[PDB]
């Protein structure tokens, strides 16, 4: 039943006495459900050591994973083009979840579309799909470029995609001089990074491979910046705003900002903004190119270097002070700009922050995911607040990167407790948690359920989740943040010391038992 | 609009096509006659998807794992191919269940195999046995294994058929093969399909000699609701007021020995017939089972479906359906003469799959607003067929509609509110149209059911009437 | 007892058995504690209505007040000027509190000073301390300026500060020509607001009351801007980020952004930026004079209406999106200067941002406090997102403003249940929490105890806090936010979505219990 | 620096003054010699700040209500006055208690007579009486009141002293009136010795005549610790191991009943020798109880204290006592090895009130860190003579410093860290020295006794040798 003037959703509405009593009869009746005391029993065995070694030994089941597929970086990377459709080559089911993931994140209109191979590619290839959606998507959504990838069933099949393109503009399908950049993108390699980077070297081959002859280094007195696989907005925004505030010339190559975020004024935009295909031609005369993430940028990296001759710098991801200040000094060296006064000030007020919450952060145990540029930029930065990363993990990492990463932590006495751990997934990481229980984890909307498990074993063993990475679908705008540069630190370190203040304030809240330290002031 | 104006809104869209697409896309686009029994006269459906035109259909891997399978609380669904599938699908759906995650539930968890390209190039049957024995160890309470087959696994050769046979006698459990690939079919469609042969080649047979279930006159099952937001359990609350034994829901909060004791009940109820219609046939056949549609949206469908199921039982159910009318009358009478008001004549555009779009018609009609368009992504003719008598006369309707083709046809008619996904979602919103997600109801539910229309009429008068959507044009343009 | 390497402090430390034993018999022995069920039974007396009519009766106790006294806020608004000492002619207990409070709450350095007055010139007044006084301050921490108030104690007695100084000049103990701008704050008048006001219109007075014969107004073609009381370092900076963009040209009186935000570079700084005494006496030749806050900024507004001849105009607090579009339209015809492209644009993304969380908000009831025009501009924007205010608090508002919110509120649906408060405080507010319960409080950090005596009731009675206001003592870094313009709003409701998000999945937490609801998709 | 160059940087900081200023700041600033006996040779305390130099310190009004009234429990104090001081003082400081708060006990709470101008013209007589009836009506398990003048009570003529007689006589209630008005004394010391009179004068004698309390030879009272982040728990607990009987704390954690049993204890232990000298000594003249004074900060004092308290009971009380010292002593060594390290070498400069600027400086030591400059806000003479002893040869005292100084002595000396209050922690943070709050322990503590010190201990240790203050300089500069 309702009451009309206070309306129950599902939550509160199933504990009502007649739902209670109706759910009870259909577990007794038909369910043959286990008895909870074999319920209980087996989940107090989830938390122990024995069971945390028998997940450890897993060879073939993944559970929970941290990571997706590389077509949904193809998307993302394309995305980032100006009046640029993406397009995938293969099964539509991916789109859609591509589209809706992606919708689910950013609370934005996202375009893509599939040729819609069916059966019958299977035995005959998908030439014909993909000669009727050019023409058709051409026709149909106006872009002026259709960059191109591929989901698992195009790839196993072996789908010659130069050939049906060429096929295609031979046939009068799309214009000869129409710009179709491709990259094959196999979901069973890699990971979605995988995917950013593979489209990105092909739209990049695309406009400059066969036009070297007249381009010279530095002729144009940029800086080319390709940010890679990034769906914090705030992150495109914070590098734009530090270049221009230095007055150093940039293209920033793959720039989606401005079509995730379009105006709510009456009119749907389906493109917005973008890198201009001028850009991509115009940049092997940069002076340099810098990559934001550069392990998941190897293939643009072995491209820009070999083609464009440009010296890319051994530069980490700008993220926390150490590499906020490494990028800007390496950005002056190359523009030949100085760092102005209100960057000097920006870090300053950084430093201040720092000090002022070094108290609170000091010691605190995190447990921590997400892909491997960002995973190590987030290390880095506990390491300098003096915090102690305990578990690390990048499920889509490497053992170079591993590697990497246990030398960050080998150089500070914070690290003294970490383990880095690849290949590795949610379920993995759930056993560390009960077993060598950190203060909070840091991480995506998925690791609310390993906070719900923790909780159901006892409050005292609750590990509170902040959402810092991708996907986050259980909270509003905070794709709209920032995690690089001095701006990014100071968000992270926010977040992080009032993350632990709220939990403090939670666990003094209990009158005359725990509120004798519910301080006013902290 | 007049039938002539439609026609020609219809004629205008069009002309963006090259002359293959346009062909196509003109049968899949209709003006409603209300008259119309043979659909396939009107609107063809249930065909591929032009290549190109960005259709908001998924795939067959989506209806047999999304949809059918995945609700199932107390088996271990696998992914099994690349790790994209299973991530994307990784609880979207809000299928409510009551369960301890983890332990003896696992709806919300993603198992997959993660292929890599050593299992495309050597084929994943030996991983997907070792997988196995690895879910049973750590996992001891689950009660089956499904095998969600995804697009490489077909392409490959593998055997997943073999595996399960040998490993499921080895290990004296249920494993259920299911061939969903992705790449089979046009849509959802064909993997509702898919999963229901697999629930009668693999599942539903196990207990045709056991006959320990003790049957009473009135058991009955909820075929095809998968209690989003709670829906199949605002249903059964009724069936139950009723003088009914509700002994199994497919497959929302869905346990496998309530599929397994199916072919014990009276009568099965169907609600969504495109997904479950297969398996309804099969056990009418086998068992002798029959089944009837039902809809438990808004008060009007409500009440006439409880009688119309009452009426399939004796004079004490058809006694006890009219004190649960009676006693309900006074909550659903107070939601109409609340939000009926605020809502009357608003005019309402739907899209959604392939039974909701014309399901929640008449919920919407029970507010006093009008559905001047509707259409599926996946249904067939026999869904069509039901569903030009519950549109009015000249209304629109639209097949495996194209993104370019909703976003003109919403422009010229011009609704006060949409309801459809969340990839249509943010388009409107933009354009300054309130809008409903009318597959994971924004959050919000039941609306199946009498406590279901008091949320629905919240929610549609919550959006339709927001103060947001009069502030879109700036005061200085 | 404690372990080194697990060193616990007063939380949990005095968990431990030995702890409680101890200050169980401390209590059995000597405290004459009322029994434990007496207390429960006077609590749940507390939480009645009838409790709460005996509180509302109150004619000469005040508990728990939500306002400051006069002194405080001339402070703040000396601060905002360049090289300029605040200094409180009167006793020197109210500048400890004065700095105190205020470095708690930006954890910034603050200076001032007193001339530290004794009984003895509680005899004789307090004209030596300030000769001495005023001599001491230049001389030691050279500013430009010295700006005075006056403590109670200075008031009672009746200082003259105006013949004090003219005589500190006289007699040589500061330079004639060195300004010495003051202003009466008893704090028995009015609140910290009214002393803002009463030191701004002191300082604009002394600067321009005889010097208006060569003053043409719109002669220097800018907008003077007044911000009044305000402790968000955020709602300086996007009032002149909004101004610049619109490049209108502008001067904003009493502004202390950078000297509440150095940078931790290796020195203080104990003056940095402010608003210059030219600007001051330059102020009458602008076009006009906005007022941020203007239901404290009264006694300036009478000045610039009367002596600088400005038509002073009506607008709101530009708080929430229609009083952002109203002050930027009003800046736009004052100038001549167009909105600008970016500005609508800004615009259009708050509407989308309203429009992604309209579901989540509708309906959702709130009890707030603050100072009058902050107050208002959240009851406006929560009228904006449709949630309802339902009990909203003025401590120190009046009849007239009581009034113009009850406008407010009668004009939007969404006000049906709202009552406005003037001279209640907290423990007023305490009781309307438990007999009318909100679903959360917007306020500052005097809220919590609010919070812990509801949960006490129990958890389904708690109303969770959601810290906007000043003081805010118990976060970090959260004076660097914004409550102003497009951006503000954008701030105001990412914390209100997500505040009502982090609460249901609180609630939604509990395994096989709630978490039916614990949707990974929000 | 040798002892001719501390005082040539006194002699250049004061240079900056007007003649007047300089003469007096001149005798307030001082080169130690802990041979001297006398600090009034040396070094002048306890007069009035000079105008305009930005003093530290704060008013009577602080040290009464917000130092010795505010921390007891289950009465309620009234801030009587306009509504600032209650404000600014409401919840600063850490005094901690066990209570149920706005039931049982008050001290977070901020009660005041919020004068307006019709009070200030008229008088707040009127006014206070009805507000003691409010608070009985609101508040009915409080267990007395106290009223805490601000400062215009006294300058407009209220008489609190009659209302507090009639209205305590009317309600059979004890109400204390407290004549702390700011404009009294020169800082929160003359706070101090006005309450302990109000103490005398209106709550300690009033079970004078009532035997019923049965004592024993153990029972003690621990004076003037005010259980800052729960020190007083800290030590009591140690006290009681030692086989002692603590009957009061005053006032951390202190409760009204406590309070009128302190006459029947045997031994006053006192460790804020300052704010509690006065009715210690009263005690002693009036009921003959003998006080000592302790010290509980670090494990050498915190040894030396158990063991000079022991030595005034017996036998049985001193064997407990080497047994705490024995269950401890691994604890601290524990603590030693593992911080000392850390800190051995660094120097500190103090600022503090009234007794930690020479009390704490033990537990410095203990870590192996060395007080380079220590002074205090409002400490008298007798103060200074029993800081001399404890602070090394030639290191820098000062009285009642002034901002201006306080950096300018930073400046040469370059501390390691520097231990003050709220005022001073943001200024020398900027200039990248480590800064721990010695008033609220920077939110951390308790510090008194055994498991004060691995807490003190670890706090400088985190601060002293944090990553942060590394960082300060840009690279490019
Ligand atoms: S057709 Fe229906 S909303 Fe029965 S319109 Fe919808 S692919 Fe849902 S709960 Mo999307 S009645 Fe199918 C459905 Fe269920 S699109 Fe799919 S998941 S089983
Ligand atoms: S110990 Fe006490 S609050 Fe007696 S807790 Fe506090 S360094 Fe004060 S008035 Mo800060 S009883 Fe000492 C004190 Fe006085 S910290 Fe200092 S100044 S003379
Ligand atoms: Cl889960
Ligand atoms: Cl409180
Ligand atoms: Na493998």
């Amino acid at each position: 039943s309702q009451q009309v003037d206070k309306i129950k959703a599902s939550y509160p509405l199933f504990l009502d006495q007649d739902y209670k009593d109706m759910l009870a009869k259909k577990r007794d009746g038909f369910e043959e459900k286990y008895p909870q005391d074999k319920i209980d029993e087996v989940f107090q065995w989830t938390t122990t050591k024995e069971y945390q070694e028998l997940n450890f030994q897993r060879e073939a089941l993944t559970v929970n994973p941290a990571k997706a597929c590389q077509p949904l970086g193809a998307v993302l990377c394309a995305l980032g083009f100006e009046k640029t459709m993406p397009y995938v080559h293969g099964s539509q089911g991916c789109v859609a979840y591509f589209r809706s993931y992606f919708n689910r994140h950013f609370r934005e209109p996202v375009s893509c579309v599939s040729d819609s191979m069916t059966e019958d590619a299977a035995v005959f290839g998908g030439q014909q799909n993909m000669k009727d959606g050019l023409q058709n998507c051409k026709a149909t959504y106006k872009p002026d470029m259709i960059a191109v990838s591929t989901t698992c069933m195009a790839e196993v099949i072996g789908d010659d995609l130069n050939a049906f393109i060429n096929n295609s503009k031979k046939e009068g399908f799309i214009p000869d001089e129409f710009p179709v950049p491709f990259a094959h993108t196999p979901s069973f390699v890699g990971s979605h990074v995988t995917g950013w980077d593979n489209m990105f070297e092909g739209i990049a081959r695309y406009f400059t491979l066969k036009s070297m002859d007249d381009k010279v280094v530095g002729s144009n007195k940029k800086i080319n910046i390709v940010p890679g696989f990034e769906t914090y907005l705030g992150n495109f925004r914070v590098i734009k705003r530090m270049l221009s505030e230095m007055g150093v010339g940039y293209s920033l190559l793959s720039d989606p900002e401005e079509v995730l975020d379009t105006p709510a004024d009456g009119q749907f935009r389906m493109y917005a903004g973008g890198t201009t295909q001028e850009e991509m031609k115009d940049a092997p005369n940069a002076l340099n190119t810098v990559l934001l993430q550069p392990w998941h940028l190897e293939k643009t990296k072995k491209f820009v270097e070999g083609t464009w001759k440009h010296e890319v710098p051994k530069l980490n991801i700008p993220m926390g002070l150490d590499w906020t200040d490494e990028f800007l000094m390496k950005v002056s060296e190359i523009s030949g700009q100085p760092i102005p006064a209100s960057l000097t000030k920006e870090r300053g007020r950084l430093v201040g922050m720092m000090t002022g919450s070094h108290t609170w952060l000091h010691g605190k145990r995190f447990a921590l995911w997400g892909d491997p540029d960002f995973v190590m930029g987030l290390v880095k930065f506990l390491l300098e607040l003096g915090c102690e990363p305990v578990h690390i993990l990048c499920h889509n990492g490497n053992k170079r990167w591993k590697k990497a990463v246990d030398a960050i932590l080998a150089a500070s006495p914070y690290g003294k407790n970490a383990t880095v751990y690849i290949g590795k997934d949610l379920w993995h990481l759930r056993s560390l948690v009960f077993t060598d229980k950190p203060d909070f984890m840091i991480g995506n909307s998925y690791g609310k359920f390993i906070q719900r498990d923790t909780l159901h074993k006892g409050k005292e063993f609750e590990v509170p989740l902040i959402r810092i990475g991708f996907p986050i679908f259980d909270r509003h705008h905070l794709h709209r943040s920032t995690t690089l540069g001095y701006e990014g630190a100071m968000q992270i370190l926010t977040t992080l010391v009032n993350s632990i203040l709220e939990r403090l304030d939670e666990e003094t809240r209990g009158m005359q038992a725990t509120d004798y330290n519910h301080d006013l002031v902290r | 609009m007049s039938r002539e104006e439609v026609e020609s809104l219809i004629q205008e869209v069009l002309e963006v096509y090259p002359e293959k697409a346009r062909k196509d896309r003109n049968k899949h686009l209709a003006v409603n006659d209300p008259a119309v029994t043979q659909s396939k006269k009107c609107i063809i459906s249930n065909k591929k998807s032009q290549p190109g035109l960005m259709t908001i259909r998924g795939c067959a891997y989506a209806g047999s794992k999304g949809v059918v399978w995945g609700p199932i609380k107390d088996m271990i669904h696998i992914s099994h191919g690349p790790v994209g599938c299973g991530q994307y699908s990784r609880a979207g759906r809000r299928n409510y269940y009551i369960g301890t995650t983890g332990v003896n539930a696992f709806v919300t968890m993603n198992f997959t195999s993660d292929f890599q390209e050593k299992d495309i190039v050597f084929g994943g049957d030996k991983k997907l046995a070792k997988l196995i024995d690895e879910v049973e160890t750590l996992f001891p309470l689950n009660k089956g294994i499904s095998v969600q087959s995804e697009c490489p696994i077909g392409l490959i050769g593998d055997d997943i058929e073999s595996v399960s046979k040998v490993k499921g006698a080895e290990l004296s459990k249920t494993i259920v093969p299911v061939r969903c690939e992705g790449f089979r079919g046009v849509s959802q469609s064909l993997g509702h399909h898919i999963a229901n042969d697999a629930v009668r080649d693999w599942v539903l047979g196990k207990r045709d000699e056991d006959t320990t279930f003790a049957s009473t006159p009135y058991d009955v099952a909820i075929i095809g609701d998968y209690n989003i937001g709670g829906d199949a359990w605002s249903s059964r609350i009724l069936l139950e007021e009723m003088g009914l034994r509700c002994v199994a829901q497919w497959s929302g909060d869905g346990s496998i020995s309530e599929i397994e004791l199916t072919p014990k009940v009276k009568l099965n109820l169907v609600h969504c017939y495109r997904s479950m219609n297969y398996i309804s046939r099969h056990m009418e056949e086998k068992y002798g089972i029959p089944w009837m549609e039902y809809n438990f949206f808004g008060p009007t469908k409500t009440i006439e479906s409880l009688r119309a199921i009452a009426a399939k039982f004796d004079e004490s159910i058809q006694k006890k359906c009219e004190e649960v009318i009676a006693k309900y009358k006074p909550e659903w009478e107070a939601v109409v003469a609340k939000y009926r008001p605020r809502l009357e004549g608003k005019r309402v555009m739907l899209y959604i799959g392939g039974l909701r779009p014309r399901h929640v018609i008449g919920a919407y009609e029970d507010l006093g607003m009008e559905v001047v368009g509707t259409g599926y992504e996946f249904a067939h003719n026999d869904d069509y067929d039901r569903t030009m008598k519950e549109m009015g006369d000249s209304t629109l309707l639209y097949d495996d509609v194209t993104g370019y083709e909703f976003e003109e046809f919403v422009k010229r008619i011009k609704p006060d509110l949409i309801g459809s996904g969340i990839k249509e979602k943010f388009i409107f919103q933009k354009m300054g149209i309130p809008f409903r997600q009318m597959h994971s109801w924004d959050y919000s539910g039941p609306y199946h059911g009498f406590d279901g229309f008091a949320i629905f009429a919240r929610d549609m008068d919550m959006t339709l009437n927001n103060p947001c959507w009069k502030k879109l044009q700036a005061p200085w343009e």
